[PDB]
């Protein structure tokens, strides 16, 4: 089904996105303020926002 | 301290925002909420200071 | 090229090898695409064999940066030249003249946090007109013809697929002359033997009937590079230093 | 959607044992080994444990006292 | 060519205070034709009801003194233009507000017309302190489009060279607060539509889903020439 | 000579023309920096990243 | 709440024209100017080429042996052209040029319902006389930019890889700018007059637009009519 992107597992994919914690940690973090938390937001794109 | 202290575009949003001036249209009238303040800029019969 | 430079953009065509110059003047002749055939004026044209020069264009190639290059051509038909102007134009290059990049109308005004210090806002006009794009042509080296194991076929014998896939692998198992390779298909194929250690006893027998080579070379040909879509446009191949191959 | 969780800190303000507990809960949920009690907007088991702490209805006094209620349920 | 439909719209409700209404699917630049819109509309082309004018009777100034009052007229002044009305069938009228006593003088004590009506009588215009407190105002209501500054009218007949009439802002605006936002939406296969999520608020002289239909005739009425 | 340029052509002299928003249409009060410029793209792209 | 009205549409010349609406009220056109604005630059049926399966071409990167030009440059010379469309939103065509010249748009096999707006728009440059380019242009009809690249995810297998592809910008309109001034009849003190001056590249009549556009608007009211 993922195999053709079949629309209906991308809500499902919406079901473990909803409220699904997510972690961003960059690589010139050197200090603790380079890490987070966040909740996702389906982008059509390439760049993390 | 709240780490995060508006850099510089956030800044001078507010900073043409809250400012104070001579010559404005409207400078003079009275209005029993600011929330008819808004509608009062966001048409533009008045100037922001 | 830049409206406002400095006039060193002919400087860069004429101090630089990237546009294809004159060493005669004269009246161009035959001018296609890849080639230039230029009829020269008898001021300076030579008393040895006449004189009628030509000027070879990359079309469509490689780079370092495996970047496009190609030298498009400036001059049309039945229009003379002068010993030192240009034929063709390298890769971002107006009339030889250094053309970079594109100036548009720019401004600078506060906008929606879409400019916030490093952040630019440009019109979808750029990609909507596509002004401002690349080519990525890019070379992936095959192997074949004898690995100790055994000599070593392109494509020859390809199994662990249908048909489907020889669409556009012809009677030589390569692919085609432009075709729209995607995600995992196999550009060539290329063929490699086995071994003795791994063949089992109900396989030794068997082995020994059904032909000379029966499960002993396998299908570990050069594949498309996982993650990419792209056109395959030029095939450079090198056959066997004093054999030939076989007719692709 | 959730704005802070300095109402978890006015009931439970351990501020790293909370994340041991109610996860604990929220893997219950997940194993049918049990069931939620609050009900959920959307919000996956993760924001579903934080709600319930936050109220104060199921906090660790609680969960303990579920522990010991199952193994009078196993036993006979 | 394929064209789209608006639909599935959340009524999200609060008793009077705001609506939120969220539309999808929209496109490339739908949130923007559609946000702004409302936004200009429901300020300087909406009908309303609001207080043009207040002649108290004496005193036609509003940094004065009026003996038996904890406020000043100043502040009377305000609480004017905000009181919520709306009428019916009349485009202008005035009324009577006849009070005395210590109490707070709400926006009962008027004199209600067959048309004038206070959808919040509990609108408290002034405070009225200690013993006499003898105040007697004549309030003029108007039907209007929009928003009237005193700044821009100046009134040519007792505010030109006279006084006899104060001059307010008579807010004829249905309404408290626009809003719009621009929030991406989602079609299954499909990219990044958009959802067009309005926080709308009004003050009482009309409710949230009223309002919406009503100015949507009023859309229809201006594309009249084509749709 | 650059003025004389905005005048010898139909351009203002300033060069900056208050314009009127796509998402809104109103004047950016005190009229913006507004021109050519000869741009450069980097050959940074994000399918190398 | 007098109705809206146009004027004859003043046609300075082919490409570009203006409207002009004199039954404005205050706000409405200028915030329903650039309401219209955004639709007129985006639910707009425009064509465009999409398929274009040439003789000696396998792919982009060549150039066709007797030609001047780059197929890749050809290509975008063909999006260079506008072409109208009546009856079917899609149809092939042929190109069928030869001889030294540059190659107008009029030598194409002309169906009665493909409608060149300028047949003198040279595609490409013939440098020879024994080369006779063909070329099937599959053109059709949709609104708003949809490049080619959202459309190869379906692809239906394209296997005929001579057929090479190009991104189908549906887009007419151009440039749109709104004239507001007020608008001077006898009896009002001021309505508005909105002079829309519109630029096109020429393939849709601008009235035809206007009140399908509107039209696409009567549809983005439907929800907002429905509560």
């Amino acid at each position: 089904m993922v195999e053709r992107e079949e629309a209906v597992v991308w809500d499902i994919l919406d079901e473990v996105i909803r409220e699904h914690p997510v972690l961003l940690n960059r690589a010139p973090t050197l200090h603790r303020l380079g890490i987070q938390a966040f909740e996702p937001v389906l982008i059509e794109g390439k760049a993390i926002q | 301290e709240p780490i995060i202290v508006p850099s510089q575009d956030v800044v001078l949003g507010l900073y043409y925002m809250t400012r104070d001036c001579v010559n404005a249209k409207g400078e003079g009238m009275v209005l029993t909420g600011p929330k008819e303040a808004e509608r009062l800029y966001r048409s533009g019969l008045a100037s922001l200071h | 090229k830049p409206l406002v430079g400095t006039g060193m953009e002919r400087a860069v065509a004429v101090d630089s090898g990237v546009t294809a110059v004159a060493k005669r003047g004269g009246v161009v002749q035959y001018v296609d695409a890849s080639r230039i055939v230029i009829k020269v004026n008898e001021d300076e044209m030579y008393p040895g064999e006449a004189g009628i020069d030509i000027y070879n264009l990359t079309k469509y190639t490689r780079s370092n940066q495996n970047t496009c290059i190609n030298q498009m051509p400036c001059v049309s038909l039945g229009e003379p030249v002068e010993r030192g102007d240009v034929l063709a134009d390298g890769p971002s290059t107006d009339l030889g003249e250094l053309a970079l990049g594109q100036n548009m109308r720019v401004a600078f005004m506060p906008w929606n946090g879409y400019n916030f210090e490093d952040s630019i806002l440009v019109s979808e006009r750029v990609v909507q007109e596509d002004r401002f794009t690349t080519i990525h042509i890019q070379e992936l080296a095959c192997v074949s013809r004898d690995t100790k194991l055994g000599p070593e076929e392109i494509t020859a014998d390809i199994p662990n697929v249908g048909e489907a896939a020889l669409s556009k692998l012809d009677e030589s198992g390569i692919v085609y002359i432009g075709a729209e390779v995607t995600g995992g298909d196999i550009l060539v194929g290329k063929v490699t033997p086995k071994g003795e250690t791994q063949l089992t006893p109900e396989e030794k027998l068997l082995r020994a009937i059904f032909g000379e080579k029966a499960s002993d070379v396998k299908d570990s040909s050069l594949r498309v590079p996982n993650g990419v879509s792209g056109t395959v446009i030029d095939v450079q191949v090198f056959t066997r230093d004093g054999v030939e191959k076989d007719k692709r | 959607a959730r704005v802070t969780v300095q109402d978890a800190v006015e009931k439970i303000g351990n501020r790293f044992d909370l994340v041991l507990v109610a996860a604990r809960r929220a893997r219950q949920m997940q194993v049918g080994g049990k069931d939620p009690l609050v009900p959920e907007e959307n919000d996956k088991t993760t924001v579903i444990a934080l709600r319930e702490i936050e109220e104060g209805l199921i906090n660790n006094q609680i969960l303990d006292v579920r522990e010991r209620q199952e193994q009078q349920e196993q036993e006979a | 060519t394929e064209f789209l439909k608006p639909r599935l719209v959340d009524i999200e409700q609060v008793s009077s205070t705001h609506a939120k209404v969220t539309l999808e699917p929209l496109e490339r630049g739908f949130g923007h034709t559609l946000g702004n819109a409302l936004r200009r509309i429901l300020l300087s082309s909406m009908p309303g009801c609001a207080v043009t004018e207040v002649e108290i009777d004496g005193v036609l100034h509003e940094y004065s003194t009026k003996e038996g009052v904890q406020e000043d007229i100043l502040e009377i002044l305000l609480n004017l233009k905000g009181l919520a009305v709306r009428v019916q069938g009349k485009d202008e009228v005035i009324l009577t507000l006849n009070k005395s006593g210590i109490g707070p003088v709400t926006a009962a004590d008027i004199t209600h017309d067959g048309d004038v009506e206070i959808v919040k009588p509990q609108h408290v215009i002034c405070h009225l302190t200690d013993e006499n407190a003898s105040i007697s105002m004549r309030i003029k209501v108007q039907r209007g489009r929009g928003y009237v500054p005193a700044s821009t009218r100046i009134h040519s007949e007792e505010d030109e060279r006279p006084i006899g009439r104060l001059l307010v802002d008579a807010c004829y605006s249905p309404v408290e607060r626009i809003a719009y936002n621009v929030e991406a939406a989602r079609v299954e296969q499909r990219t990044d539509l958009d959802k067009l999520v309005i926080e709308m608020e009004t003050n009482g002289t009309i409710d949230p889903e009223e309002a919406i239909r009503r100015a949507a005739t009023i859309l229809a009425e201006q594309l009249e020439a084509f749709v | 000579e650059i003025k004389e340029l905005l005048k010898l052509g139909d351009l203002p002299t300033s060069g900056q023309i208050r314009l009127y928003d796509g998402r809104t249409g109103e004047q950016f009060e005190r009229p913006v920096t507004v021109g050519y410029m000869y741009m450069l793209k980097l050959n940074h792209l994000v399918d190398d990243k």
